[PDB]
């Protein structure tokens, strides 16, 4: 029986968050800081602080306790 | 086994549990190390045999005393004399108002007899760091904590797991050398010095290149001519970035003339040209030493 | 260094409370100095095998002699006891010790695992955590810097390693007295010269004091081909060694 | 992340009733057993509840003053931890001073804001400050029990920097969206005083906030909900996204602050019922 | 409390004991670490802060592939962490030579964790401590990442970052630069580790000094240039190397199909941020070729002479 990937799905009960490889495609990296050098040379982008706050953001808008 | 009244729980390392008990036939307080000899299965633990095996023969007042030794089938105690704190909880709270200078020129003092001590007994402490050095209420410190402790008969091969924690490191270490000497024991000594001085850690490195790159810093990157073979050691680069030394006069401002060279004596690149631990007892710098 | 005569005093010093009782083989009902030449020479194998330093067999091998001093041991239990002081020595001496599960293999299954760890308890008991034991390797160290010739150190180790494997002869000399005469031996027969001046200041040890051990080493190393145990000499044949077990002791020893 | 968090689980309550029937339960509790062991002296709901509020103003206020500065998310998640204890805990069986500092304490191990203990009772004559710090060490644990070891506290802080970042790049019609920053950090404190934080989601408390000081400009964003949250499609989520806010800002609105003279009264009772 | 019977002994180390007990309740085998206090300096520190960290990141996350925090009561004194029994991990297969590590079950081994690490990495959870003994199995034949006492939040960008390396062995090359801000690059880099060790029984690149570490990297892979690590030279403990050629990769692994060559020489990349994810290194050919994974209930489960006197 062979392997088949099958994405995560986890209800997140809020508004859809854009990919990470888009974020600087529509613009929400224009209104983020600009990472150092170093911080490129580590591995850290903007892109991973922009997603992590939009994915916070959104995250259960629509839920009722 | 029942002569002690176990008072509380003080700390639990990597093989025994200390507690601080009491001597019920003479009430004397002591420390108590046990060590479960099951669960083992190797018996008893190698760093067990050499720390009771070394600690037997040093008798110093400088060094922690092993009273006793109680062997059993599934369990070993140790019995030390207890000291109430260290030196690097004294120093975290007489910070801000600074020890005074005789009271680190007299802690210098016995702690080089200790080590003097140790090394002309053929034992290498290997783990001299300000948590490992007890005080007492009388004005004495003591070295402790001969877990890593060695003897030198022979030489010592150097082990990465066992060890001193990084800022108490000597650079011969640092760059991959094959053999241990006296010599790590007076840098980790002048590093504890500075540190008293200065009240913070003379070379606070977050990592091994870290640790190297702050003494190439302060004392200027080493070459052929200070320390003579170098470049042949297993983790030397070429391409080390170049400082120069900065003088004493910035890295210990409180220090006098006398205590910047013997500071400078100890913190010598070349393992063969650091003084010894008796050669420091000998410096002008002692010329006045009394117990407070 | 400036404790270098500090160690060698301390050393000097410490021999005297480490020297094993002399003479206690024929107060032993059972095992004799054959089956103990037959140990020896199994030890040294063994730490061939595992890649074991030299310090530690001396270390084994002075335990072993502690241990029988006070102790009545039968011929089966022997074993076991060479099989404890060794992991004992490998504890003590070694970066990091062999488990004891190769030390019970080692022995193809003769002894359990608990039967190893309850005798190494029993030994550590016998000899009160006493293991910072001197040796004639940390003698012949300590005698190796008033040189600087390799294949003098190399026969010089070979001849103290072949003073361990008779207890008859040696066991009346302190590792000291063993180490000097061996340095003198191999001086003798590498390069001819004798017991360097400044060996005599530092020790004490004149010619004539060493003498005895002298020809005692001298005649051990002459009929060193003949004995029924060889391990050492396999030993010492590697390069690493300089091959020094298959070169020609002297004759004559003046 | 919230939408699976234990916060989320166990610590999000449907209405205020439940919370008041919880505290009623703690201190209705300690009433029974003190009687067991063996009347004017005990504090009604209400009492504890002032007491409370005034406590968690005493550990703002050490909060703010502390040294090194504390991250905002250190006092956020204290200040949870604080409303999470006294949830189902009594003031009359554990000191609230003893309790708040707990609370900043662990709220530092938790957040990953590294200091000594020295370094954290120095921000406190230095015998009372060794006391506090034994009893600090003796009552962590006991906090972390009554915290049933869910200890991670998600914030509003960064739902707001997101909901900032997404009025910017979405949202062309609000000119400046950093001019609503200010404002709206000011609801989100009084929100911090009131019981929202057990009622609603952070991401629900962060929009209120915004929607709240871009309400007071006198700018409407109806459209950002309706269109860029895409919720013309879901009519009811809207309405109840609204009612919810509503609610927000109607526990806002009915907040008391507690007053001197009777919290000074209060306090000398609780003394009294703690010694 | 109370409701345990201890009946067994795992463990020990130097930050805490592990025995096995019972549940005494569903009568199910529990794993119980006993938190110790460390040396008698760190005695005024409360709760240890490796097992706080442990706490409270167990207690939000849930999957098959990540160990589960069961309960974790304590005495005033001694805490103490319940955790499910896992039998052994994944550094006993591998030194174990008795049993043969087939193609397929590389590739179980590999899915799980994997799996695991995806869901860890989108809750923005950084492992950091990577390594075979820290991949449990049980009876089943099911892995889970455990260990998680250096495990870490990322994404903000406070530098809260205060060393707490994986062991030399499995560190990324930006960690060994000493990179303050980083990514899930130091989580794949070690499982790529992990893989060569599988691969080979051995440790991949077992260096004994950070230094030595970043030579035998550099030796193994050839020193990076700038075109493959714009901005290498920028991170504080950067230390300039020889340029060394570097091994080919089919050289190295043998055995490694072309498929595995290219997740390998994906999860080996020296650029951080073109390291393939744990999303991406799933979707790979690699995973989804023949033969499929092995079911995890089939998984393997684990001079001289005598003297005569």
């Amino acid at each position: 029986a062979l392997y088949e990937y099958q994405p995560l799905q986890i209800e997140t009960y809020g508004p859809h968050v854009p990919e990470l490889e888009m974020l600087g495609r529509l613009g929400y990296l224009n209104h983020v800081r600009a990472a150092s050098p170093q911080d490129l040379a580590g591995g850290y982008t903007s892109s991973l602080a922009c997603h992590r706050a939009l994915q916070d953001a959104f995250s259960g808008l629509f839920w009722q306790p | 086994m029942e002569n002690f009244q176990k008072v509380e729980k003080i700390g639990e390392g990597t093989y025994g549990v200390v507690y601080k008990a009491r001597n019920k036939l003479t009430g004397e307080v002591v420390a108590l190390k046990k060590i479960r000899l099951d669960t083992e299965t190797e018996g008893v633990p190698s760093t067990a045999i050499r720390e009771i095996s070394l600690l037997k023969e040093l008798n110093h007042p400088n060094i922690v005393k092993l009273l006793d030794v109680i062997h059993t089938e599934n369990k070993l105690y140790l019995v030390f004399e207890f000291l109430h704190q260290d030196l690097k909880k004294f120093m975290d709270a007489s910070a801000l108002t600074g020890i005074p200078l005789p009271l680190i020129k007299s802690y210098l003092f016995q702690l080089l007899q200790g080590l003097a001590f140790c090394h002309s007994h053929r034992v290498l402490h290997r783990d001299l760091k300000p948590q490992n050095l007890l005080i007492n209420t009388e004005g004495a410190i003591k070295l402790a904590d001969f877990g890593l402790a060695r003897a030198f008969g022979v030489p010592v091969r150097t082990y990465t797991h066992e060890v001193v924690t990084l800022w108490y490191r000597a650079p011969e270490i640092l760059l991959g050398c094959k053999y241990y000497s006296t010599a790590v024991d007076i840098w980790s000594l002048g590093c504890i010095f500075a540190e008293m001085v200065t009240r913070r850690a003379l070379f606070p490195g977050d990592s091994e290149i870290d640790q190297l790159f702050r003494i190439f810093r302060t004392l200027g990157t080493p070459d052929e001519v200070v320390w003579p073979g170098v470049t042949s050691m297993p983790d030397y680069k070429p391409s080390f970035p170049k400082w120069a030394r900065q003088d004493f006069s910035k890295v210990v401002p409180p220090l006098d003339e006398d205590g910047r060279s013997l500071l400078s004596q100890m913190l010598h690149y070349d393992p063969n040209k650091r003084i010894s631990a008796k050669a420091a007892l000998a410096h002008p710098f002692f010329q006045d030493v009394t117990k407070p | 260094p400036d404790y270098h005569e500090d160690i060698h005093t301390y050393l000097r010093e410490m021999e005297v409370k480490c020297k094993p009782k002399v003479g206690y083989m024929k107060k032993q009902p059972d095992i004799t100095n054959s089956m103990r030449a037959i140990l020896v020479d199994w030890l040294v194998e063994v730490g061939e095998e595992y890649k074991l330093q030299n310090e530690t067999l001396h270390l084994a091998v002075n335990y072993i002699d502690r241990f029988l001093s006070s102790m009545s041991v039968l011929r089966g239990k022997l074993q076991l006891v060479g099989t404890a002081a060794m992991l004992l020595a490998s504890k003590f001496e070694e970066i990091y010790p062999p488990e004891v599960a190769e030390f019970v293999y080692i022995t193809d299954d003769t002894y359990t695992k608990k039967q190893v760890l309850r005798m190494e308890h029993l030994v550590l008991k016998v000899l009160t955590f006493d293991l910072a034991a001197p040796t004639v390797n940390q003698f012949l160290t300590q005698y190796f810097l008033h040189q600087a010739n390799c294949k003098v150190e190399s026969l010089a180790m070979f001849l103290g390693e072949l003073s361990l494997i008779d207890a008859d002869p040696y066991l009346k000399y302190l590792p000291s007295v063993i180490a000097g005469a061996a340095f003198h031996l191999a001086l003798y027969t590498v390069t001819g010269q004798s017991w360097p001046e400044s060996l005599i200041r530092k020790t004490g040890y004149t010619l004539e004091s060493l003498k005895p051990c002298l020809m005692d080493l001298h005649q051990t190393y002459l009929k060193a081909p003949q004995h029924a145990q060889q391990s050492i000499r396999e030993k010492y044949k590697n390069s690493k060694y300089h091959g020094v077990s298959l070169l020609n002791p002297p004759e004559t020893l003046n | 992340m919230y939408h699976n968090s234990s916060q989320k689980r166990h610590w999000t309550f449907s209405s205020e009733e439940q919370l008041a029937r919880l505290r009623a339960d703690a201190n209705r509790k300690f009433r029974c057993k003190a009687v067991a062991n063996g009347d004017p002296v005990f504090l009604e709901p209400h009492e504890e509840m002032t007491l409370c509020k005034y406590y968690e103003k005493r550990l703002l206020e050490f909060c703010s003053v502390f040294k090194p500065a504390m991250p905002r998310s250190v006092v956020g998640t204290a200040c949870m931890y604080f409303k999470r204890f006294y949830l189902n805990n009594s003031v009359m069986e554990y000191h609230p001073r003893i309790i708040m500092l707990t609370c900043a304490f662990l709220a530092c191990k938790v957040d990953e804001f590294n200091v000594s203990s020295p370094q954290f009772v120095g921000n406190l004559s230095p015998l009372g400050q060794e006391k506090a710090l034994e009893q600090i060490l003796e009552y962590e644990l006991l906090l972390i029990q009554q915290l049933n070891f869910h200890l991670i506290v998600h914030n509003p802080y960064r739902p707001f920097e997101g909901f900032l970042i997404d009025l910017k790049t979405r949202y062309p019609i609000l000119e400046n969206p950093e001019i609503l920053r200010k404002t709206a950090d000011d609801f989100l404190n009084r929100i911090a005083l009131t019981d929202a934080y057990l009622l609603y989601t952070p991401s629900q408390i962060a929009l209120t906030a915004i929607l709240s000081s871009a309400s007071r400009a006198g700018i409407t964003m109806e459209s950002y909900l309706s269109e860029s949250l895409m919720l013309k499609e879901n009519r009811t989520c809207l309405s109840q996204l609204l009612d919810i806010m509503k609610s927000m800002r109607n526990l806002v609105k009915k907040y008391e602050p507690p007053r001197s003279e009777e919290v000074a009264v209060l306090k000398q009772k609780l003394e009294r019922c703690h010694s | 409390a109370k409701r345990y019977e201890k009946l067994d002994f795992l463990g020990e180390g130097q930050f805490a004991t592990v025995y096995k007990a019972r549940d005494k309740n569903t009568n199910q085998i529990v794993a119980i670490k006993k938190i110790k206090l460390g040396h008698r300096s760190e005695a005024k520190d409360g709760i240890n802060r490796t097992a706080l960290r442990e706490i409270k990141l167990l207690q939000e996350l849930s999957h098959p592939n990540i160990i589960g925090l069961l309960d974790a009561f304590g005495h005033k004194s001694n805490i103490s962490l319940v955790f499910d029994f896992m039998e052994t991990d994944l550094e006993v297969i591998i030194k174990d030579n008795s049993l043969v590590l087939t193609p397929s079950h590389i590739k179980a081994y590999m899915l799980m964790t994997l799996q695991g690490l995806e869901y860890l990495h989108q809750h923005w959870i950084l492992h950091r401590d990577l390594k075979p003994n820290n991949l449990l199995l049980d009876e089943n034949g099911v892995l889970k990442l455990a260990d998680f006492g250096l495990a870490k939040s990322f994404g903000s960008p406070n530098r809260a970052y205060t060393h707490q390396v994986v062991t030399r062995w499995y560190r990324a090359p930006e960690l060994l630069f000493g990179a303050r801000m980083y990514g899930v690059g130091v989580d794949m880099w070690a499982v790529g580790c992990i893989l060569a060790e599988l691969l080979l029984r051995v440790p991949f690149l077992p260096g004994d000094s950070d230094l030595d570490q970043l030579t035998r990297i550099f030796e193994t892979l050839g020193t990076p240039t700038e075109e493959q690590w714009p901005d290498m030279c920028s991170l504080p403990d950067y230390v300039t190397f020889k340029s060394f050629p570097g091994i080919p990769l089919h050289h190295i692994f043998s055995a490694a199909g072309d498929d595995l060559l290219d997740l390998i020489q994906g999860l080996f990349l020296f650029n951080p941020c073109a390291r393939i994810t744990a999303t991406q290194a799933l979707k790979m050919k690699y995973f989804s070729n023949r033969p499929g994974p092995t079911p995890g209930c089939q998984l393997p489960r684990p001079l001289p002479k005598k003297l005569i006197f």
